[PDB]
């Protein structure tokens, strides 16, 4: 979407947030989405991963006809039928997945937007331009879910309507 | 595939009587140690003296599971061969239950030469479940069973 | 949706009433329990209400010293006792389920429904 | 097609009074072809057909 | 997935609008989501829901041997293929059952939104705040699609920025 | 769906623009994600478009028994459930095929509206209203994708909340 | 998408003339018909158009009470009835589709695509 590259700095979650103040610049995890892809992913699996014990002759060393050629008939056709469906799985399951973790990263975009109110405006590349002095307690608070709009809301408003 | 899915090589011998005939007959193509031995699980039928009386025996089921039965037909190399050891010019063998029968007419020819014989035994099997009743009825060429697995 | 109710009970002065309220087809501790009392001829008269789930309870200061409620959420039974009966205490008593209505964020509002079907407590010597 | 089938004589196990068996067998004709019935001994005739 | 709850008072339809104003609080369904979410079920349920007369013997009171294995290993087979097909289909039915009723949320909370325009800003919660005097007549016009945002986008302009 | 009806006058593209300003209308059609869709479409026709040389008899001329009624049954085993894998999987990349248009359409839009950010306002039916003076390069620029928001933000604003 | 009409006609003054004009290509109830025509050396000169689904017509304030309209869904073809025929309504006559250029709600604007051959009539003794 709008996001472009991943990060290879992070090494200690799957979708994140990244900020510049006054301060300085930072990185950080958000475990609850990590979290949630995850177990959707673990889930996925346990779905993906029979006890046959006396079956017909597969290999054979004389040349018979008519019976042998229908064995070999049936054990080819169930072959055939098995690979057809591990394929068509695993490239549902892939294609699932991709979805998935893009929803998720959406999802954590879409909070975030709520989260700030008229106070920041999206700059169309995955990044907010919070439009008041945001010290890092600021982006904590956006981070854990705590962030009241309503005490940067006029600073907010004089800085991105009037000039 | 039979005997693969019943699992157990057991085997029970019964009580056989076959009259009028020399049993625990063997091959020089056998050799169990130094003398000349035979499957241990079928009997080698041959006349007694000069004469192979038809054979007409029984046994019933009166257990409560199945028996398999596995007997066999000699086919002699030569016609000498078949009147040595069985009087008969041609021999016959049934096996019958009260569903099912097996009639097997042995053929007399030269097959190939294979650990010194130039004759052939045919394997067959039956089936007994409970309340059926095995009887073999032979007027030459019988590879008797010994019991059932 | 429905609850039923315990019996007509005709106890003495000066002891103690017993009335359940069985809840079925809704689950019994997602929602408020409450006691409405109608006097014969009069209306009716609030007298509290129990939470299901952590056993809160509170009273109106009319009822505080004579009445308890308490919970079964094994069997989803609201019992409602009151104590030290009088003679003004002859009434009907009915078990209602408190909605509230939320709005998002906040609860505004709500109603009562269903109500049980009432119980004729006759103190009396 | 041909069915040729010799009788064996033996002694099965008794059943309704009978020590003997009967093999049943049966043949398909087509439009147009012909059924011979050729028989030195030990046979059980049909009637018709179905 | 902003919605946190279902409404268990909501017994005549699946999707529907809950508003406070001076004149109290109210609740009501939308039909064209509700019945477009039933359209699409009923149309996949009708396509889950063959007629084969003389088949081979599938238990047998006799050991036979290769015949006999050959047929069971036919029938195992296709019972196995057969009960594979069934299991992924319900999955992938029930999942796309699943993105279908919440894209219809979506659909719902988006053409609000977009019927809003810029008198109401959202609260995050799957609710709208309204910055005008809108009374049931106002909650009506809303719901049934014929609001009009000019009329009160003055008044609604004031309370929101200025103060 | 906020987008109602398609435009038979446009045959450069999947999907484009249309305009309206003071010196006239216009349309044109974007590439990019025209060719996304075309390049995705393709790459699922692709995967849709086995070499069996020696097989049992399908035919027969007499009627036989056991074994003619094992290798019918097998034959229409193997028939019934490749039928039920084509139907199946002809549904699903129809339905994929469908989702990601649509997707495609929508992502189109997301990226229009952030460009123009506090510029524009959207209208509801899909497509967009600006708050300023926007000639034919104005709307190029919107296209191309090199729209500078913040040389027209003063009297956008001005015309959006002042009158 | 193209558009086929019929052929030249020498009509004798005071008469009627029917000219057709046959879509292909497209939903012939979907598009607006247009005719235009072109006297002899001179320049276009709207007539009229009409709605091929409701039926509805409407004319110039010149040729009010000379011509009529109408279509035929069945076959996709749109006719043209010019009476009270005068030496100078000897001229090509084109029927033309009208495509309007809707952005979201509003239309603006559009043209004239496709055009038909245009069909030639004369008007002489």
């Amino acid at each position: 979407g709008f996001i472009e590259n991943g990060w290879e700095g992070m090494i200690d979650g799957w979708y994140g947030f990244r900020h510049q103040n006054s301060e300085g610049t930072g990185q950080a995890a958000d475990l609850k989405s990590t979290q949630a892809a995850i177990d959707q992913i673990n889930g996925k699996l346990n779905r993906v991963i029979n006890e046959k014990f006396h079956q017909i002759e597969k290999e054979f060393s004389e040349v018979e006809g008519r019976i042998q050629d229908l064995e070999k008939y049936v054990e080819d056709t169930k072959i055939d039928l098995w690979s057809y469906n591990a394929e068509l799985l695993v490239a549902l399951e892939n294609q699932h997945t991709i979805d998935l973790t893009d929803s998720e990263m959406n999802k954590l975009f879409e909070k975030t937007r709520r989260q700030l109110r008229e106070n920041a405006e999206d700059m169309g590349n995955g990044c907010f331009k919070i439009y008041h002095k945001c010290d890092n307690a600021c982006i904590e608070s956006i981070r854990n879910g705590t962030y009241d709009h309503d005490i940067y809301r006029d600073e907010a408003l004089n800085n991105r309507f009037q000039i | 595939s039979l005997v693969a899915s019943s699992g157990t090589l057991e085997f029970i011998t019964e009580g056989f009587t076959w009259t009028g005939v020399t049993q625990n007959g063997g091959s020089n193509a056998c050799k169990r140690g130094p003398a000349s031995g035979f499957f241990s699980r079928l009997n080698w039928l041959t006349k007694s003296g000069s004469a192979y009386p038809v054979l007409n025996v029984t046994m019933p089921n009166n257990d409560n599971f199945d028996k398999l039965y596995v007997w066999g037909v000699h086919h002699p190399s030569t016609n000498q061969e078949q009147t040595s050891l069985y009087v008969q010019a041609s021999g016959r063998v049934t096996v019958s239950t009260r569903r099912s029968q097996q009639t097997i007419i042995p053929n007399i020819g030269s097959r190939p030469w294979v650990r010194g014989q130039s004759g052939r035994i045919s394997i067959y099997w039956t089936i007994v479940k409970p309340g059926d009743v095995l009887v073999i009825n032979s007027n030459g060429n019988l590879i008797a069973p010994r019991g059932y697995f | 949706v429905q609850l039923v109710q315990s019996g007509a009970e005709m106890k003495k002065p000066g002891a103690s009433v017993k009335v359940s309220c069985k809840a079925s087809g809704y689950t019994f501790s997602a929602y408020y329990i409450h006691w409405v009392r109608q006097a014969p001829g009069q209306g009716l008269e609030w007298m509290g209400r129990i939470n299901t789930d952590s056993g809160g309870t509170n009273f109106a200061q009319q009822f505080e010293g004579r009445v308890t409620m308490t919970r079964d959420t094994s069997i989803s039974t609201a019992y409602m006792e009151l104590s030290s009966l009088r003679s003004d205490d002859t009434a009907v008593y009915y078990c209602a389920r408190g909605y509230d209505f939320w709005l998002g964020s906040y609860r505004a509002g709500g109603w009562f429904d269903p109500w049980g079907q009432g119980t004729l407590v006759t103190v009396s010597s």
